[PDB]
């Protein structure tokens, strides 16, 4: 039986009430003196609350007959009505009402039975409850009625019952919220549509936030079309909201897309409105007085939606009207052309001013005015950028509008003048050069003159735009696309699936999973590059031959033995370019000649020494001295490898009859270069370039020279831990095991540089280190600063690291000797 | 019409009760009340046909450590939850929840969600934690925890200020559908 102590009694009663032993509790209740109303615990919840919450109907009637109060409220103010109401136990409701349970009681926040019942939307219970409830429009502390939450959760049947009962349809909240306002907040369709039928009023909140403010922010296109159905006037308000910078661009695209597929008429309306507002902003943008940042951002913002929405075609559920909307834009283009003429007249003024400057030079306030024009040029640079995007979407991709090409060349001096005045203009607005190779040639020399740093980031943003990124999404790719091969024979296994599997599927994925294993980690995949890379330069495959210096690799002249070397070299190009696409490093050091082949830059005389230093010394000497009087008797014919046979072949058609002299010695050395290093392995290079350019377009990579490409492609050659800590000599580090940190600093400097790299190799998975030092460490989720986590020390414990995350688990070694011994042992085993 | 079952599992005093009451009523309780059982509902749309969302919650007591499994049957999604300001609960995921949920229902997708983001943003909270020599849980390793426990996605949300609350259920419904 229950003890005399209530605390033990409830602990005994509490487990049975769930089991619903109707008989068992009866004897204990009858033959014990414990008070049912007693509150237990800090929450002070009565036993009736627990019984009411669960479905044990029997215990309720026994407890109530014993004197349990159904009206009792705990500290939270919730009564047995609320707990039973949430679970919708109709039996509990009937018995509660039978024994004098009143439904009008409210909690501390004002929530009552109707509110909890409304949230769950049990309309059957609502039918009977409303007949008993005194008032159905009871407001909470924040002044919100029952219908407010019911509409928010989108219970179509709940609202119908409440309206039939006379529930208020236009009750404003404390802030002024309308039940339509809350319905649009969570993007409910049925409830919103029902409210319009009854004639719900449209009013803004007291705070000044209109209902459409959240709808556009929420991006629920379903609610927009119903709203616009009865209020076409608000359609224009959507266009006006584009000007405000507080709204996210991504949301506005999706909502505008959904409206587009509805009918072509609205599709035209969206385009026309965007062009009209764009025209107004453009004229405002040109004005010097108007805010410069806000206007260009607004114009670029609007243009982006117009460009994207234009590319989205309609559906049945391609004629002039797509060009008519450009007529409002041709007004903008016409002004741009006139401005391009006006600046051309400005060049005449500048040229006229140049006459005064040049005249003074020959015989040997304006700064502010030039700055304003330069600022105007910056604003002019935004509109021309918009014009390019409109032209780009004017037809399928990969083609530049012939109209675009003709006038841009017609104003070549204008563009070249602006870049000189403001080199940042290429790195601020004038970005579209990378698409058209013809326009690249005009500005490539200008761009290359700019600092390399400004060139690096501009390259990154363009290339990464087309990435099949999944890092932040971290959604696994379809297994059909993910390769599943055994690591054994990495070179053979990787190529087999790539060639056999569909090309489209492979290029759409990034995951690298081994057959029969679930392993997936950036460090593990980064290690996969290392093993694969080493096999490529492995002399056994004979694909690449060690350089004379012994620090670089280039394709072997004997690689032609393998019948499928074209295909395998093509596969290698794909893998190497894939690493560059996502920016992981490849440990291979290629020769200077090889990197030039990637960019297509012709080799020079110095590259000859890569194979035969003695022959190069002859080619540099011949150029450095006149040979007309030396009687060399050497024509344009040199021995070269032809399909493995040493034969005498002219360097050019009829070269054997052309004597080499001072006039034509410069090219003679040049021709000899490709004779040795390029033609010999030209078939191999052709396949390799084919694979590499699949992911890295030649124009984009051409921007950088051979040296810059290797630094990006292979990484920083020189490293030092001082960069990570940005200091040289402190008495303490992060205030974490500082004496151990000092020993950690003492050991790293003592150990040679080469073995410190291996320590980074284990944690990172790549022998090389990214450019920029420790400030640009790529971990599992891309940019991730290197960190070390302390661990309790145990005897013979070696450090460990989860390679996907570039972090280290360093035990709290009590002495430096243990610290250095343990990491040395890890190096031996970790090799 | 179709219906799905979703469950919230996590340590006590984490914010599971606040997450569902705040989402469904915009009201934040002022007092501290553990629970024994709860239920909620919502709606979504699929191909023009409404789809109902059913949400269940569970407590943390030893007796309910066995009844909580009894509420799993025919569950279609799980939302493992932990307190972003309490490292012990986060550590308990490996010790208790990840083995426990997988032992009973390993097949169904798992979503990791962090609550108490409001206390995570409050400056006074870190001050008292600093005096106690404690640091809040962070994002990048939390995603690693999600991978370690096999959770499909990791999210962070608030219940008082509702920062990122709505995304929690959007990813849950999106993840289960696809
Ligand atoms: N300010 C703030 N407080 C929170 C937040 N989440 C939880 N809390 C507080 O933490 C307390 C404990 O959470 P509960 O509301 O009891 O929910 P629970 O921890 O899941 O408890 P059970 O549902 O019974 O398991 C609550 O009373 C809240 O006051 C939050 O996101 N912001």
């Amino acid at each position: 039986e229950l003890p005399e102590d209530n605390e033990t009694a409830v602990y005994t009663l509490m487990p049975m009430v769930m089991a619903d032993q109707h008989r068992s509790v009866s004897e204990l209740l009858s033959n014990s003196k414990f008070d049912v109303n007693y509150a237990f615990g800090r929450v002070k919840r009565s036993l009736l609350h627990i019984a009411a919450n669960c479905g044990s109907v029997e215990c309720l009637v026994l407890l109530l007959k014993k004197g349990a109060n159904p009206n009792y409220q705990d500290i939270s103010g919730c009564t047995p009505l609320h707990l039973a109401a949430r679970n919708g136990q109709k039996k509990c409701m009937s018995k509660l009402l039978e024994y004098s349970a009143d439904v009008n009681i409210c909690n501390n926040e004002g929530l009552t039975a109707i509110h909890w019942l409304a949230v769950n939307g049990r309309t059957e219970l609502l039918h009977d409850l409303v007949q008993h409830v005194s008032d159905v429009d009871v407001e909470d502390a924040m002044g919100q009625t029952a219908l407010h939450v019911a509409c928010q959760n989108g219970h179509k049947t709940t609202v119908q019952c409440l309206l039939d009962s006379g529930a208020d349809i236009n009750r404003p909240n404390v802030s002024g919220a309308t039940p339509l306002y809350f319905a649009c907040s969570h993007g409910q369709r049925d409830t919103a549509q029902i409210l319009l039928l009854r004639g719900a009023k449209y009013l803004p909140d007291k705070n000044g936030v209109t209902p459409l403010d959240l709808c556009v922010q929420g991006g629920y296109g379903e609610t927009c079309e119903v709203l616009i159905q009865y209020h076409p006037r608000l359609f224009q308000t959507i266009i006006q909201m584009t000007q405000n910078e507080d709204l996210r661009e991504n949301m506005l695209r999706q909502v505008l897309e959904h409206l587009s597929q509805q009918s072509e008429s609205q599709y035209l309306k969206i385009l026309t409105s965007l062009a009209e507002v764009a025209t107004t902003n453009g004229h405002k943008l040109l004005s010097l007085s108007s805010n410069y940042d806000a206007q260009m951002k607004s114009l670029l913002r609007i243009v982006r939606m117009f460009c994207h929405v234009f590319r989205i075609g309609p559906s049945s559920p391609n004629k002039t009207p797509r060009s008519q909307v450009f007529k409002p834009l041709e007004l903008l283009w016409h002004s741009l052309d006139e401005w391009l003429v006006l600046i051309a007249t400005e060049l005449m003024k500048n040229k006229r001013d140049s006459t005064e400057i040049t005249s003074i030079l020959l015989k040997q306030a304006s700064a502010d005015c030039q700055d304003v024009i330069s600022m105007t040029a910056n604003r002019l640079s935004a509109v021309i950028q918009a014009f390019y995007m409109c032209c780009s979407c004017q037809m399928p991709p990969g083609m530049t509008s012939p109209r675009f090409i003709e006038f841009v060349c017609k104003h070549d001096e204008v563009l070249k003048c602006f870049v000189n005045r403001n080199p940042k203009i290429i790195f601020d607005h004038f970005h579209f050069l990378l698409e058209c190779p013809e326009l690249m040639s005009r500005f490539m020399h200008i761009i290359k003159a700019q600092p390399f740093k400004d060139r690096c980031e501009w390259f990154y943003e363009h290339l990464h735009s087309g990435q099949p990124d999944s890092d932040m999404v971290h959604r696994p790719v379809n297994e059909n696309d993910i390769l599943l091969v055994h690591r054994d024979s990495i070179f053979r296994s990787s190529c087999e699936v790539v060639s056999k599997a569909n090309c489209a599927k492979l290029k759409q994925g990034i995951a690298v999973r081994f057959h029969g294993e679930e392993g997936m980690g950036q460090g593990v995949v980064r290690e996969w590059f290392d093993i694969l890379s080493n096999e490529i330069v492995n002399p056994d495959y004979a694909l690449f031959t060690q350089s004379a210096d012994g620090t670089t690799f280039q394709p072997n002249s004997n690689s032609y033995v393998n019948p499928d070397h074209l295909n395998y070299f093509r596969f290698a190009g794909q893998i190497l370019g894939l690493a560059l696409n996502h920016r992981q490093l490849v440990n291979i050091y290629f020769t200077r000649s090889f990197y030039k082949h990637i960019l297509g830059i012709p080799v020079n005389y110095q590259d000859v020494a890569s194979i035969d230093p003695e022959y190069a010394k002859n080619l540099q000497w011949i150029l450095d001295n006149d040979i007309s009087d030396l009687g060399l008797e050497l024509t344009f014919s040199v021995e070269t490898d032809v399909f493995g046979a040493m034969e005498e072949v002219p360097l050019k058609p009829g070269g054997g009859s052309i004597l080499v002299t001072q006039n034509n010695k410069a090219e003679y050395v040049q021709l000899v270069t490709e004779l040795r290093m390029t033609r010999a392995i030209q078939p191999q290079i052709n396949a390799f370039l084919q694979g590499f350019h699949m992911f890295i377009p030649p124009s984009l990579i051409q921007l950088f020279d051979e040296y810059e490409l290797e630094l990006l492609l292979s990484g920083m050659p020189e490293i030092d831990v001082s960069d990570w800590i940005k200091n040289t000599e402190y008495t303490s580090g992060y205030e974490r095991e500082d004496p151990v940190i000092q020993w950690f600093w003492e050991v790293v400097e003592d150990i040679t540089q080469e073995e410190r790299v291996l320590l980074l190799q284990f944690v990172t998975g790549s022998s090389r280190v990214p450019h920029g030092g420790f400030a640009n460490i790529m971990g599992g989720s891309g940019l991730q600063n290197f960190t070390i986590a302390a661990v309790p020390y145990t005897p013979n414990l070696l450090p460990t690291s989860s390679t996907c995350i570039n972090m280290l688990k360093l035990p709290e070694y009590p002495s430096k000797e243990i610290l250095k011994d343990r990491l040395l042992v890890a190096l031996h085993c970790g090799s | 019409m179709q219906a799905i079952k979703c469950v919230v599992v996590g340590d006590g005093a984490v914010g599971k009760t606040c997450l569902l009451i705040s989402y469904t009523t915009n009201a934040f309780p002022g007092e501290y009340i553990p629970t024994v059982f709860d239920n909620y509902s919502a709606n979504v749309m699929v191909d023009g046909k409404p789809v109902n969302l059913g949400l269940w919650d569970t407590a943390g007591l030893e007796d309910y450590d066995r009844l909580r499994p009894l509420s799993y049957p025919q569950t279609d999604v799980f939302l493992i939850c932990f307190s972003l300001v309490s490292p012990a609960s986060f550590e308990n995921v490996r010790a208790k929840w990840y083995p426990e949920v997988r032992h009973h229902c390993p097949n169904t997708p798992i979503i990791l969600v962090g609550t108490k983001l409001d206390l995570r943003d409050d400056k006074d909270t870190i001050e008292k934690l600093k005096e106690k020599k404690l640091t809040p849980i962070t994002y990048p390793q939390g995603l690693a925890m999600a991978k370690e426990i096999g959770a499909v996605k990791y999210l962070e949300c608030s219940a008082l200020t509702q920062r990122g609350l709505k995304t929690v259920f959007d990813e849950a419904i999106r993840a289960v559908l696809c």
